[PDB]
RNA sequence: GUGAGGGGAGUGAAAUAGAUCCUGAAACCGCAUGCAUACAAGCAGUGGGAGCACCUUCGUGGUGUGACUGCGUACCUUUUG
RNA sequence: GCUAAAACUAUGUGCCGAAGCUGCGGAUGUAUACUUUGUAUACGUGGUAGGGGAGCGUUCUGUAAGCCGAUGAAGGUGUGU
RNA sequence: GGGAAGCCUACCUCAAGAUAAGAUUUCCCUAGGACUUUAUGUCCUCUAAAGAGCCGUUCGAGACUAGGACGUUGAUAGGUU
C-alpha cells in the first residue's frame, strides 16, 4: 500500500516505514505529523483517486530531526570585465518516518 | 616589520590544487592552468543547477506520453482531462506510477477520458 | 623479505638504463645474468654489477639459497647532473647537461 | 620549423611505445655445456667440438 | 533520486516484422525510428537503448510521391579532388534497397555511439523472406 | 678493479642525523596496486548515470574509477566590438 | 524526409515552452511601528569606469617575570568538521 | 520509341579494420586433483599439438622493415672444375 502526499510545495509517494527528507518544518523533534490531504491511496487493486483529495484518508509520520544538506559553491565571473563574486549555501531539511497509512 | 609571503601563499595555492583533483594533465598539476579550470567548473555548475529541472521535466513528460499512448490517449489530451477532472497530481508522481504500476495509470487514464467525455 | 643493492652516481642517462631494467624485470637471476652477460649495451655492465651485489648480500647477510631467487623489483631514478658549456658558431654558447642515475635492485624468493 | 605547443607526456610515452629491447638467441653447447650465443664460438675457443687454441 | 533509470541488464528487446509494400518512405521511417529508440515504453531513458528489433521485408516496394522517383538525388564524396558521385531513387532502389532505408533511418536517429548501437537493430531484406525465424518475430502493422 | 657505490656489524636519544650530512615544499622523473581505454571526432569540464574493486556500523553507507548521455569556442589587456 | 502535407489561406480546441510569474525553505538593504530592542509589515537586492559601508588573514610592540610546550612548538603532509 | 567523345557498365590495379570484420578445401588439440566467490570460477600436478618466430646461408626483394628461397633427407652463398 502506498499514498501520495504534499509537503513543502512538492509531492511524494510513500509506503509504511519509509524515511524521507522534506523542507524544514516547525515541528519539534519526536512529534507526530498528520497529513489529512492525501491525493491518492492504492491497495493493490483497491484504487482511490481524490478529486482534489481523498475523503477520509490519513497518513501519520514521526519527526526524526532537522539538518542541513551538503555545501554548494556559487561562482559568478564576467570575463574581461574585472568582476567576480562567490558565496556558499547549505539548505535546511526535516527528516520524517512514515508510521501509518489509512485509506 | 618585514613580512614574508611563503606560508599563506603556499596554503592558497594548495587549496586550489586540492579542488582541482581528478583533472587531466596540467589542469591538476600547474597552478595557472588549475585556477582557470576551477572557476569554469563553478560557472558550469551554476548554469546546470537550472538546466537539471528542465531535463527531468522533459523525461517525466516522455514517460507519461508513453503510458497515455498505451492506454489510448495522447499526453495533451490526458493532461487536459485530468485538469477538467480536478486531479492535481504532478508529472513526477505520474511518471513514477507510469513506470512502476500499469493498473493505477490505467485507472488515471480512465478518469481523464471520462472527464473528457 | 627482499634484499636490496643500490648503485648511486652511475655515469649514464636514466632513460638509457631503463631499457635494460625493463628487459630483466621479473625474471630468475640465472636467466637475467645470462641476458646481461650477452648484451652489448653499456648499461648492462652497471646493472650486472648491481644485481651481483644484491645476490652476494642475499647469500652472505641473510643465508638464502640462490637457486630460488628472482628479480622482484628494479627501477632507475635520476641523479645529480653536471653542467658544461659548448661554444657554437658566431659567439653563441649552449649549456650541456651530463646526466647520472641511481639503480636499485631487490631480489627475493 | 619548431613546435607551436609543448608536447604532452602522454604523447611522448606513446611515441616511445616502440623502444623496447629484445633478447638474443642463447644455447647450451654440447662438448663443454655452458651457454653461448647460437652459431658463435664460445668465449673459451670451442665450436662444434673443435678447439681453436690448444 | 526517486526517478529511476532503466538498467541495461533488465531491458528486453522484442522482435517485429514489417512489410513495406505500398508504404510511404518517410512516414514509415518515423515509426521505425520511434520503435528503435524505444520512445513507446514507459521505461524510456535517454542514455539507455530500450528499443525493439525491426525486420523490414519487401524493401523495393517502398514508394515516394510526386516526381521524387526521378528527382530525389543521393550524393557521396570520395575524398579525392572532383570525386562527387550522384544517383537517384529509381536506380538506387533497383540496385541496393537496404541503403535507402539505412539513410532514411540514420537521418532520424541520434548521431553518436548510442545511435550507432540503435541502428544495428534494423534488418532490411529485399525479398519476402528473412533468415530470423529462430527469433520468432511478431507481425507489426505500422 | 686494492675503484666508485652499497649490504651487514658497531657508535649515537636519533644514521631516511653518514660527510654539499637540521627541517626537506613545488615544478619535473620512476616503480606497485585498483578501475577505465584499440568503430570513435573538438577549451577536456559540468548535470545525470550502469557496471566493477576495496572498506563496512551491511545501507536510502564510505573510498577509487566513469561505459552511455543533455549543455558547453581558455585567461588577461585593449576596444564600438 | 514531406504532396486530400510535415506547404499556403481562414477558424477553433488542447498542449510544450525562460533564470518571467506562482508555491515552499533561507539571506540581506531601506523605511514605517513595537515607543531599548531584533520582532512584524511594505518595497527592493544584473552591473564596467567610479563613489560609499563592513570585514579576514600576515610580521612586529604593550598587556606578558602571564598562558601552552620533550607526556613534543613552529614548519611539512593527510583526514574530519 | 530513337537519340552524344558526356553518366552507369565494360578494360587495368587495389580492395572484408566492408567492426556488416564474408566464402571454400585441408590440418591440430578429448588428462587427473583440491577449493568456494557454483561460475566460459580460482589454485596444484601432468601435458606443449597443427604451426609461428628467434638464429644461420642469402635474393633479379629492400632505408630499417616487410616479402621470396634454402638450413645436411642440402646446390642457399662462397670456392673448385
Amino acid at each position: 500500500m502506498y499514498a501520495v502526499i504534499q509537503s513543502g510545495g512538492k509531492q511524494h509517494r510513500v509506503v509504511e516505514g519509509e524515511t524521507l527528507k522534506v523542507e524544514l518544518l516547525k515541528a519539534e523533534s519526536g512529534a507526530t505529523i498528520t497529513f489529512d490531504d492525501v491525493l491518492m491511496v492504492v491497495n493493490g487493486d483497491n484504487i482511490q483517486i481524490g478529486a482534489p483529495v481523498v475523503a477520509g484518508a490519513k497518513v501519520t509520520a514521526e519527526v526524526i530531526g532537522h539538518g542541513r544538506h551538503d555545501k554548494i559553491r556559487i561562482i559568478k565571473m564576467r570575463r574581461r570585465k574585472h568582476y567576480r563574486k562567490q558565496q556558499g549555501h547549505r539548505q535546511w531539511f526535516t527528516e520524517l518516518k512514515i508510521t501509518g497509512i489509512s485509506g | 616589520a618585514r613580512v614574508k609571503r611563503g606560508v599563506v601563499a603556499h596554503r592558497r595555492h594548495k587549496k586550489i590544487l586540492a579542488r582541482a583533483k581528478g583533472y587531466y594533465g596540467a589542469r591538476s598539476r600547474v597552478y595557472r592552468v588549475a585556477f582557470q579550470a576551477v572557476i569554469k567548473a563553478g560557472q558550469y555548475a551554476y548554469r546546470d543547477r537550472r538546466q537539471k529541472k528542465r531535463q527531468f521535466r522533459a523525461l517525466w513528460i516522455a514517460r507519461i506520453n508513453a503510458g497515455a499512448r498505451q492506454n489510448g490517449l495522447s499526453y495533451s489530451r490526458m493532461i487536459d482531462g485530468l485538469k477538467k477532472a480536478q486531479v492535481i497530481i504532478d508529472r513526477r508522481v505520474l511518471a513514477d506510477i507510469a513506470m512502476h504500476d500499469a493498473v493505477a495509470f490505467a485507472a488515471l487514464a480512465e478518469k481523464a477520458k471520462g472527464a473528457l467525455a | 623479505m627482499e634484499v636490496t643493492a643500490k648503485l648511486r652516481g652511475a655515469a649514464i642517462s636514466a632513460q638509457k638504463a631503463r631499457l635494460v631494467a625493463d628487459l630483466i624485470r621479473g625474471k630468475s637471476v640465472a636467466h637475467a645474468l645470462n641476458i646481461l652477460n650477452f648484451s652489448n649495451k653499456k648499461a648492462a655492465v652497471l646493472v650486472k654489477k648491481a644485481l651481483e651485489s644484491a645476490i652476494a648480500n642475499a647469500e652472505h647477510n641473510n643465508s638464502l639459497d640462490v637457486d630460488d631467487l628472482k628479480v622482484s623489483t628494479i627501477y632507475v631514478d635520476e641523479g645529480m647532473s653536471l653542467k658544461r658549456i659548448m661554444p657554437r658558431a658566431k659567439g653563441r654558447a649552449d649549456r650541456i647537461t651530463k646526466r647520472t642515475c641511481h639503480i636499485t635492485v631487490k631480489v627475493g624468493v | 620549423a619548431v613546435q607551436q605547443n609543448r608536447k604532452s607526456r602522454s604523447r611522448r610515452d606513446m611515441r616511445r611505445s616502440h623502444d623496447a629491447l629484445t633478447e638474443n638467441a642463447l644455447t647450451v653447447d654440447q662438448a663443454t655445456g655452458e651457454t653461448h650465443r647460437r652459431h658463435h664460438v664460445t668465449k673459451d675457443g670451442f665450436y662444434r667440438g673443435r678447439q681453436l687454441f690448444a | 533520486m526517486k526517478t529511476l533509470s532503466a538498467k541495461p541488464a533488465e531491458v528486453q528487446h522484442d522482435w517485429f516484422v514489417v512489410d513495406a509494400t505500398g508504404k510511404t518512405l518517410g512516414r514509415l521511417a518515423t515509426e521505425i525510428a520511434r520503435r528503435l529508440r524505444g520512445k513507446h515504453k514507459t521505461s524510456y531513458t535517454p542514455h539507455v537503448d530500450t528499443g525493439d528489433y525491426i525486420i523490414v521485408i519487401n524493401a523495393e516496394q517502398v514508394q515516394v510521391t510526386g516526381n521524387k522517383a526521378l528527382d530525389k538525388k543521393y550524393y557521396r564524396h570520395t575524398e579525392f579532388p572532383g570525386g562527387l558521385k550522384e544517383t537517384n531513387f529509381e536506380k538506387l532502389v533497383a540496385h541496393k534497397p537496404e541503403e535507402i532505408f539505412e539513410r532514411a533511418v540514420k537521418g532520424m536517429l541520434p548521431k553518436g555511439p548510442l545511435g550507432y548501437a540503435m541502428i544495428k537493430k534494423m534488418k532490411v531484406y529485399a525479398g519476402s523472406e528473412h533468415p530470423h525465424a529462430a527469433q520468432q518475430p511478431q507481425v507489426l502493422d505500422i
